[PDB]
């Protein structure tokens, strides 16, 4: 028969893209602008996260010939800022925002505080309609949003991003990733990918892989998260 | 965010 034994592709399990898409809008809508509304109650996880995307990133910024630089960096489906605060700000002169909920946006003003001064443009764009400017960004920082994406639409946005980045410069996909093949989240309409999907996604935009890390000490129940750097 | 495995 037809129907195999799962999905491994986005065009499996989405119906209807129009409505994939502004079925997420309308639930991002509704979250509380927060830490824990970003990251879906789990909260108290937030510095397990920062401090091991801090460490993660940092070899790339402090070691080598060929450092990445720390002028600019985006941050993609950035919410409040909880990453921007925290992990951004501090190691970069000037940050950009990118995220559909203008309300996030807003909040961020608040949330970040004086430090926030340093965040120069905030984006209220879906990610799949946004073109970061070339010639950009030293970090791309794209976190907890790939699978608010379809592949084609999350291919061409990474290829977008490669343009983005300057000498030496990486993009940082942070992400849940699926034991096996591609599984939608009707709830707040999303997918999670396998990491063979997201491998394929990266090599179509024209990426190369630089590090690929799981993230540790994270809640048992919850789906494993990795963190690749590209360019 | 981080999710339950479903
Ligand atoms: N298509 C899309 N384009 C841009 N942002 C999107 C999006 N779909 C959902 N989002 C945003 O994705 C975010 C997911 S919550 C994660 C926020 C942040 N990355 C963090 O880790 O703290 C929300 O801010 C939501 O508004």
């Amino acid at each position: 028969g037809l129907v195999p034994r799962g999905s491994h592709m986005t065009s499996e399990v989405i119906e209807d893209e129009k409505q994939f898409y502004s079925k997420a809008k309308t639930y991002w809508k509704q979250i509380p602008p927060t830490v824990d509304g970003m990251l879906g109650g789990y909260g108290h996880i937030s510095s397990i996260d920062i401090n091991s995307s801090r460490k993660f990133l940092q070899r790339f910024l402090r070691e080598g010939p060929n450092k990445t630089g720390t002028s600019c960096a985006l941050d993609c489906g950035a919410g409040i800022g909880r990453i921007t605060k925290r992990l951004l700000l501090p190691l970069f002169r000037e940050v950009d925002m990118v995220d559909i909920t203008e309300d996030f946006l807003v909040q961020a003003k608040t949330y970040l505080g004086e430090e926030g001064k340093r965040v120069r443009n905030y984006f209220c764009c879906g990610l799949q309609d946004f073109t970061p400017e070339p010639d950009s960004y030293d970090v791309i920082w794209i976190q907890w949003v790939i699978g608010h994406l379809t592949d084609q639409h999350l291919a061409e946005f990474l290829r977008r991003c490669k343009g983005s980045l300057r000498p030496n410069g990486i993009i940082v996909i942070k992400d849940n990733m699926a034991q096996e093949g591609v599984i939608l989240d009707d709830v707040d309409s999303s997918v999670c990918r396998d990491l063979d999907v997201v491998r394929r996604i990266i090599c179509s935009a024209g990426l190369s892989l630089l590090a690929e890390e799981r993230q540790e000490n994270l809640p048992d129940e919850i789906y494993h998260v990795y963190s690749f750097a590209l360019r | 965010x981080p999710r339950r495995r479903s």
